[PDB]
């Protein structure tokens, strides 16, 4: 016989015991462990409410990957490639350069609880941790790994994150901020609880139906796959959150979960909002980006953060006039400068793509869509030279994406300085400017792209210098309209 | 002499870095922040071009150099039309 | 902020199971584990969102009754992409549910 | 002004090898862009707290190579394979567990062997997690990708370990009531002699906080020891005690214990390809020995008593 | 260490020992062993070229299924059902209720080789290929399941066998004659060489390369993965052959191998050649079904049978004049008398259609095509009472399938009769009157469907009396035209 | 006139269940269409030789039923699960092999216990043939698919058992050359007096052709004494010669022959829901007893010897 | 009095059954065939229809019965126009 | 009968891969394994049917470099769904071939 895991499970945690040879703090330093002085018998209460054990995980991690495998092989004669719409392809290229070495860089989130956390329960779930997001590095390496030879695109996502491209600066500003740049702690409420609870059901189920709607269920089924991952290890925040809440660390606790949140906030919005919005084809759009919002981060990931006992973010109000407008902006900049983009961004301004936008955001074309007319009208009229930038946006000194507003009939922007030790640095809002006022140390000397090109760290100074810097190897690498402006065709 | 600013042309839908010179008239600061806005993503219009500090109440003189304006570099301005 | 404050003010828990094997039998299980209570579905095809007011229990027993084959609580995991309400979970049964009610 | 290039059939780090890339070398490869800045290794204020950490206990550890990436584990698991491995190992345990509890192994051992048990077996799970957290901290400092991939491996056969024994503890104590299993090893790991030499050598190894000294403490040092002077002293006294299932349960332990060794080892030999890294790991040996020397000593004098 | 199988194998396969408390042909026994006289210590010759052991098997096959239901279930939303041609639904149909329970039957000739062959490896092999067949059927039966709730022609997956349908009585006849109803050695010749080292490429490969066109990937994956079985225990008929060769037992191997793929043959052009000609989309017909043919019986089969030392069959000339002809006729009476057929057989002339088809066969047209004209003009007449039945097809005495010719300008039929124990016995062909009278014992009291109607075995004696008796339990599962003559709106 | 029904959640057999089909019930019920007509079983000449095979020796056995078909194995095994099941009891007992091997098992038994196993367990190739093939005819010959399902399977299991005795024979003449393991086997089967009971009874067994007269002397009768006179006794004599891996091997086995013994008694009940069926079933156990005791007092004399 | 044959039919592609009458005249026995044929599959056309023993040569006579014929039930016939 | 006589006088060996992941590496460790031998590859994309003259053999060495992950030679099993010519294999390597030339 086998005994039941509810018999012996406590003893796999009895694993606190008292320093004597080194002291508490030598042996968990609050710069890596992040205790906030909460002593070590108080972790012990720690009690993970989704729980595994070391054989069932393997058996059941076999089983997960054979699946997801087996799916990628039956697959490749699909004509996924071939037969996709180009907004699709970009979306690939988007999601695998944005994600695929980041979940191999959140294995040493995972890793910095492991060894670092003082709540037993913790150290052994972030080790199934540490081995979930090496899985998921794998897996989003792997999988795109075959496109390389069609189309040098691919190349990013392994090479993203190794270059200066304004977006993977974008990415790694905010994982290294949540994921690899803060103590345990952090990393517990910060990752597991708010971007890995929160915001990630967005980028791997919202998007996993707008994959099945196209038709790629090799990649529907992958990340849907990935979640189920996710949705075991992201349980590590909300025990420590109850925690500290108990142990009269509310305010700090509930600062960590604001500053998250608005941060991933800001980077979903320029990944995943404008491919739910532009780059997915119409057809295929399950649901708009609001609408996900609304059903994954409102009435899902808020409700759960009142009932463990924390209040919404004092920026609530501020967040919600955002989700109406920013990813439309977003959107603009990522195709107007797409050359610096390692994807090829769909503009999706189609006349049907513009009245299905003015139904999910009435007074869209009244914004953006004058920006849009604009733009299309040079298309038509073959002034190509006034569809592409020659100079360089300002970039938010806090998420490093580009500072906008709303265009149009009811033009609205505003930017947030602040000088800081002899220098002056400029915030895309008021709550980026926060977060940086929140812990300046982490951020003081950071120099975003902007700043660094005006440095002259970025030589030459022009935009060819600038991609250069960026990492591009090849003109074939520099994004382009997905459909080479065949949607003006629609015009 | 290069004098670089950020600036958030009317109507347009972001803030653009933008190199003037510390003699230009703000005149001249509106027409060089005009060049990467009009006829790109925003409309030509009728008016007068004018130029202030961020979110400010005030418009800089038309004759006023960034030299006499007192704006220091990567300061962030607006162009807008008379009202 | 009239839709989001209605947004937010849900009591909704429940499992969100990916596409496969698993998206009937746990809707079946959801309604027969849960009498007298309404099971509501939203089907995303990549996913489904099952959900219940405030408490929706899962059971092993039903669940393999409802997949037709041998299955062990610990399982799901193969499918279940995330889930709504807080969750506690054993080798008989998962149980979603919220504290407070909103 | 840019070149057109083709696409290539691999990922560009890749492209120069004269070999097919392998499962392996496509999802393990060059993935820590930490080490790419030597005045930032993460994407933030360069005297941020945790870049002044990488820069000291990473960056400037003595132990030195200018192509650490190029290390390649011998056994070139990746994740997909490690599980593959592992549910046939854990499988084969989980299987043993049943049979030998069906043939009530446990009531059959001789006189007194639940005492031994107790004081020497089941505060185990104390230095398995020792060394589960020590391979999780060379994980997250290690200077390449390939390199921490074996550790992060290597934790989970730590927690393997532990979850061995916090079972056989549990299930032990039901066929032995009056013994203190799954009561006392808190007690013993904090004050038996016994376990104070190998608590010591932990709780010291555990802040040895440079990448390098915390990687040879713990892979060439530590380690080793428990090979030679925990798990095999064990089986030789389930041996003498009428215990057939602890040798067994060991043997599948030790292959993972020989598994981290080899890739140990293969990292010493990627090390050395600079002269100066002879001395440096020979004077963290030298250094850690007589830790590692006491701790097994002590250990085995309690087994013997 | 574990030694490796070459080193043990033949252990596992020295199972032969000398009866001495019954004789060798009471263990034995020539109606179920067949082993022509031929001595036990002969038998040991006998060498599997395809091997496999336990353990090997087990986790070989585990890894099998695993990819089959993972692609299933990763796919149930690709609506394929919904959104596929209903040609390609019909051809779905049309398999599973031809196959799936005859999959079942197979494993009854593996067991008789299992119990019933003198050869020590036959008799191992056997066992695997028991364990092949029984995941066939239950593959076969648990894919079609989930579209019961769709469709009751689904139903026919499990019902067709257990009915007197006229192609479920087809089936049977075919695969009692060479499956279950003969002994061990005719069940190595007939069944593991003839049949599945030679036709079944057709329904399980050919048909495969059409449904990846079609983008049904569940249904290809299943047949493909289910026929990596079929080619290790097909390699059970090979040795046997040559063995009887070796014997002096030449004549009589022929002869079987001779009828086997003779009465294959009528029936695959009865369900595989409307399929691959007519059912399957044309933009999704990978080749023509002679083309298939070509390559699969004549390239690779017919080639692979000569090398193993056996002659061409005495009818090689007929078989190919066959292949350009017979299942354009097949067809037309499958479709004509569509109501009895338990899928909806797609009439496939189109005139983009018919081009091709006077392309993969020339002069199509002046033949086939001469009542396809007569059919389609009553179409566009909505003269539809004349493209319904009033009558009985006669029917073969050995194939149980409709007496046919060649129709329009160059008219020829013919039927091969016998007289035998004062019955008259109709062939559609001197190949099927030839087998008949290689065994007459098997065959000389059975009756056909048209016999039994003229003996006054269906009552009533109508359409519908026909009908009932054919099993038909509701008006829905009776087959009707695949698209409901809508493709006369391209005439 | 015919009447329009809807869709069904199941097949139309399956429908009037109360409960939702099971897997096993979708892909194992009611799938011999050979039972269907009394006549002819087969569809060709009523009196063809294998259709006169099946009405004497399926259709007339005296063991009779009116519904064989709702018999329900009960571990409600399906082809994937059995594959499940059997490659973790396999990948387990290769798992053993590999490690005994490697600890040199073989040469630490007893004196003169290789001759014991060269005389009384290579041999046993032999009778597991003999249960693969009356396995296999049972499957042929059982009057509903989920009896011959049962039978597929035991006779897979018994192809198993042959795989195991083949492997660890040749695994012991590497140790042991000289004991004419995997040599004189088929001369032991044919001439040792200790093997010659259980030959009797197999030849004669397998001779048994009515499908009730073959299940009951196979799985009541043959199969339960070597439960009880083989497999048994000898994990005792291993023990006695410190053959640690034999009774391990054996266990495994026996779970297999459990299983064999569930279903069986599961066909018996089912059989018995007709009285008449108790005085056939006891008739052919009264039978085929003799002979099957005369096996294992045989066997066992030699293993005593 | 019923008469089972099996017939087919010039420039049909199958043969079928066809119950004639005893006492039918080879001109009724033709059009009891034709009927499941032409303008079925078949065309219509001009001319006289025969009927003849299946791939005979000798073509029965339009007015002999098929007692007359000495065809026993279920023989397979062709029905055929004159050349 | 041209036509026919032409399709029968081949020497064609080797295997027919399934759609998936050995496809690309099958046909790779072809031309690996029998230098001077050309290799014929049809793609009817459910499964690619892969030739030589006379004698086609696939190493369990080459064909685990091909497919970058380890590899025991009966797995090709899992997508070898036919073969042209006799078949010959054991742990270390497969041979097609036949004894004839036609
Ligand atoms: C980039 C990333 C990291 C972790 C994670 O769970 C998802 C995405
Ligand atoms: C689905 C599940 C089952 C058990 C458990 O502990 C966690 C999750
Ligand atoms: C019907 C059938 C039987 C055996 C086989 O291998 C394929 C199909
Ligand atoms: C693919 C293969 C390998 C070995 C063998 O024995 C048979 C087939
Ligand atoms: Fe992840
Ligand atoms: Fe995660
Ligand atoms: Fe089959
Ligand atoms: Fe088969």
């Amino acid at each position: 016989a086998m005994h039941p895991r509810k018999d012996w499970y406590e003893l796999t945690r009895a694993t606190n015991w008292t320093p004597s040879y080194v002291t508490e703090e030598q042996l968990f330093p609050e710069r890596m462990s992040g205790h906030m002085g909460i002593p070590l018998e108080k972790w012990e209460s720690y009690d993970e409410p989704y729980k595994t054990s070391y054989p069932e995980y393997v058996s059941i991690q076999r089983e997960k990957d054979a699946g997801a495998y087996s799916v990628k092989a039956a697959l490749e004669r699909a004509k996924i490639y071939e037969n996709s719409d180009p907004g699709w392809i970009s979306t690939l290229k988007s999601h695998y350069g944005a994600i695929a070495v980041g979940e191999y860089a959140a294995v040493t989130g995972e890793g910095r609880m492991a060894r670092f956390s003082k709540a037993p329960g913790n150290r052994n779930m972030a080790t199934f941790g540490m081995m979930d997001e090496l899985r998921h590095g794998q897996l989003q390496l792997f999988f795109p790994h075959e496109y390389c030879k069609k189309d040098r695109q691919f190349d990013w996502a392994w090479r993203a994150y190794h270059s200066n491209e304004w977006a993977a600066i974008a990415a790694k500003h905010f994982f290294d901020d949540i994921i690899t740049g803060r103590d345990a702690i952090s990393v517990a409420i910060m990752l597991t609880f708010s971007f890995e609870t929160g915001f990630t059901n967005m980028q791997f189920l919202g998007l996993a139906a707008d994959a099945a709607e196209a038709g790629d269920y090799t990649f529907a089924n992958l990340i849907s796959s990935i979640q189920t991952d996710e949705s075991r290890h992201a349980q590590q925040g909300g025990p420590a959150l109850q925690l500290l809440i108990e142990n009269g660390k509310r305010e700090e606790a509930q600062k960590k979960v604001d500053m998250a949140i608005w941060r991933a906030w800001r980077l979903f919005a320029v990944l995943t909002g404008p491919v739910m919005d532009y780059y997915t084809p119409l057809e295929d759009r399950s649901q708009s980006f609001k609408e996900f919002m609304y059903e994954w981060i409102i009435g899902q990931f808020e409700r759960s953060l009142i009932d463990l006992g924390l209040d919404k973010p004092w920026y609530w109000d501020l967040f919600l006039k955002d989700i109406d407008e920013l990813h439309h902006s977003y959107h603009m900049g990522v195709w107007y400068w797409r050359t610096t983009a390692w994807w090829n961004p769909a503009a999706g301004v189609t006349p049907e793509e513009r009245d299905w936008l003015e139904e999910k955001y009435p007074g869209w074309n009244k914004r953006w869509g004058r920006c849009w007319d604009v733009i299309t009208e040079n298309v038509l009229n073959d002034r190509m030279d006034l569809v592409s930038p020659e100079t360089l946006p300002s970039v938010c000194n806090m998420s490093q994406i580009p500072l906008v507003g709303v265009p149009g009939d009811d033009w609205n922007i505003e930017v947030f300085s602040l000088e800081h030790n002899g220098r002056l640095y400029h915030f895309g809002s008021e709550v980026d400017r926060w977060v940086f006022q929140q812990d300046p140390v982490q951020y003081q000397n950071h120099m975003n792209i902007v700043d660094r090109f005006l440095a002259g760290q970025i030589q030459p100074m022009t935009l060819e210098g600038a991609l250069k810097y960026m990492g591009f190897q090849s003109i074939e690498e520099m994004g382009k309209d997905a459909h080479d402006f065949a949607w003006a065709d629609k015009c | 002499s290069a004098f670089p600013v950020h600036a958030a042309f009317e109507k347009d839908f972001l803030v653009q870095l933008v190199v003037v010179d510390l003699n230009d008239s703000m005149d001249q600061v509106a027409e060089k922040v005009a060049y990467h806005c009009v006829n790109r993503r925003v409309a030509p219009r009728e008016g007068v071009m004018r130029v202030r500090k961020h979110r400010s109440t005030e418009l800089f003189p038309r004759d006023m150099t960034i030299a006499e304006s007192g704006l220091n570099p990567t300061e962030v301005i607006d162009v807008v039309f008379e009202e | 902020s009239t839709l989001a404050d209605q947004a937010l003010h849900n009591n909704n828990v429940g499992p969100i199971i990916r596409a496969g094997d698993l998206v009937e039998p746990v809707i079946e299980t959801a309604e027969i584990d849960n009498p007298g209570k309404e099971i509501t579905v939203e089907d995303r095809r990549a996913y489904v969102r099952i959900a219940a007011e405030g408490e929706l229990i899962l059971t092993r027993k039903t669940l393999e009754e409802q997949l037709g084959r041998p299955f062990n609580m610990q399982e799901l995991e193969i499918n279940l992409a995330s889930f709504a309400g807080q969750i506690q979970a054993d080798e008989d049964q998962i149980r979603f549910y919220f504290d407070k009610t909103m | 002004s840019f070149e057109s290039k083709k696409p290539m059939r691999t990922w560009s780090h890749l492209a120069e090898m004269r070999k097919k890339p392998s499962e392996y070398d496509i999802v393990s490869r060059k993935l820590h862009y930490s080490t790419n800045n030597p005045d930032s290794p993460w994407e933030l204020s360069p005297d941020s707290p945790m870049n002044l950490w990488y820069k000291q206990y990473r960056n400037a550890s003595p132990l030195k190579h200018d192509n650490w990436d190029a290390f390649t584990d011998p056994d070139q698991l990746v994740y997909r394979t490690y599980n593959l491995m592992q549910d046939g190992q854990e499988s084969y345990v989980q299987s043993l567990f049943d049979q030998f509890n069906e043939r009530e192994h446990d009531q059959m051992v001789r006189e007194g062997w639940e005492h031994t048990m107790a004081r020497c077996y089941s505060p185990l799970r104390y230095l398995f997690h020792c060394l589960q957290m020590s391979s999780a901290y060379v994980q997250q400092m290690a200077p390449a990708s390939t390199i921490s991939n074996c550790c992060i491996l290597q934790t989970a056969d730590s927690l393997r370990w532990l979850t061995h024994t916090a079972y056989r503890t549990h299930e032990l104590s039901l066929t032995y009531p009056d013994a203190g299993l799954g009561e006392h090893e808190r007690e013993l790991w904090e004050k038996e002699p016994g376990w104070q030499g190998l608590r010591e050598l932990m709780e010291k190894q555990l802040t040895a906080f440079d990448w390098g000294e915390a990687f040879v403490s713990l892979n060439l040092v530590v380690k080793p020891m428990i090979v030679e002077s925990i798990f095999k002293p064990l089986q030789q006294q389930a041996w003498e005690n009428n215990d057939t299932l602890l040798p067994l349960l060991i043997d599948s332990q030790l292959k993972d214990a020989e598994r981290h060794s080899r890739w140990s080892k293969a990292l010493v030999k990627h090390a050395l390809e600079n002269p100066d890294n002879h001395a440096v790991i020979e004077g963290w040996i030298e250094k850690w020995r007589p830790l590692a020397d006491r701790a097994a000593e002590a250990y085995l004098s309690m087994l013997s008593s």
